[PDB]
């Protein structure tokens, strides 16, 4: 099954995935350090803990099957049908639930510098709530995806692959959905949110609670820009793999194809490594305990 | 000529 190679050069993959590993262990230290703190510790704080969870489940189950089965070796895939699924399914999780955080506390920052309720409980109930809502969106990923032997004879084991098991239309019709409610229309809302927030901290801001205020505007839109940017390329890939014609696919849309997964993923990873390290950055207590929790290790 | 598999 030849027909299944790919030839991307062996300093891309070893390149590619040292920045994995790089993203990796400082995404997982950033956001492990982060949710340490975080449950050591205020509303928002919900919001952010959800977020380096969100970001955990990637770093750690979905990071190394990709830098596995997706650059390193493309076939046969070795996690069966429901690793298969399962994957995506988070992956897909993740995306809604980080996009329904970030626009959730867009509202709260609003509400928190338009008017200067929410308990503790009704916060937690919603946040469960956002999960919920993300699990249920990711719900067409398990009938989407599957395994598929496109050997010659689909009888030889090396050719069995990961592959969405469901015709184009439909495909067309799961990642339209995934661009349109997972980041067109959230991150929208969010940044006419942002830029609402923004001028109204111009204006409120003319003791202490305006540079934590301050903080959050800059954290917040910090946070939007790299989730568009981040995400942009990873969206547009999923749509260029089903929407180019069979015929027009040529050997080099293939290998560019590879590549542009490779960069797309990348910096989706260096979305997951960002959250945290913008936390710090605000030079605020944060990064204080930050150091102290990250010293004892 | 040939198609990606990797989604």
């Amino acid at each position: 099954n030849s027909d299944l190679d790919v030839n991307t050069d062996i300093y891309s993959k070893v390149l590619v995935t040292a920045i994995y590993l790089a993203l990796f262990v400082v995404g997982t230290v950033g956001n492990g350090v982060t949710l340490f703190t975080l449950a050591r510790k205020s509303r928002v704080d919900y919001y952010l803990g959800s977020l380096a969870l969100s970001d955990l489940l990637i770093l750690l189950f979905a990071l190394p099957v990709d830098v596995y089965n997706f650059i390193w070796v493309h076939h046969p895939w070795a996690f069966g049908d429901a690793g298969c699924k399962g994957y995506y399914f988070l992956r897909e999780a993740c995306t809604y639930a980080t996009a329904l955080n970030v626009v959730s506390l867009s509202v709260e920052l609003y509400l928190a510098i338009r008017h200067p309720l929410m308990s503790r409980s009704r916060t937690k109930k919603f946040i469960s709530a956002i999960w919920l809502a993300s699990a249920l969106l990711a719900i067409p990923m398990l009938f989407t995806v599957g395994l598929q032997n496109l050997s010659g004879d689909g009888t030889h084991p090396g050719g069995l692959v990961c592959t969405p098991i469901v015709d184009t239309a439909t495909l067309k019709v799961v990642i339209q959905l995934n661009t349109f409610m997972s980041f067109l229309f959230p991150m929208l809302v969010a940044s006419i949110l942002n830029t609402v927030i923004a001028r109204r901290l111009t204006v409120m801001v003319h003791p202490g609670r305006v540079q934590a205020l301050r903080r959050g505007v800059l954290v917040l839109r910090a946070m939007v820009i790299a989730f568009v940017v981040c995400w942009l390329p990873y969206h547009v890939r999923r749509l260029m793999f089903v929407y180019i014609s069979d015929e027009q696919w040529t050997t080099a849309l293939f290998d560019f194809y590879h590549y542009f997964y490779m960069l797309s993923n990348a910096l989706v990873y260096v979305s997951a490594a960002i959250n945290p390290i913008l936390y710090n950055l605000v030079s605020a207590n944060f990064r204080q305990v930050f150091l102290s929790t990250l010293a004892c290790l | 000529g040939r198609r990606p598999y990797i989604l």
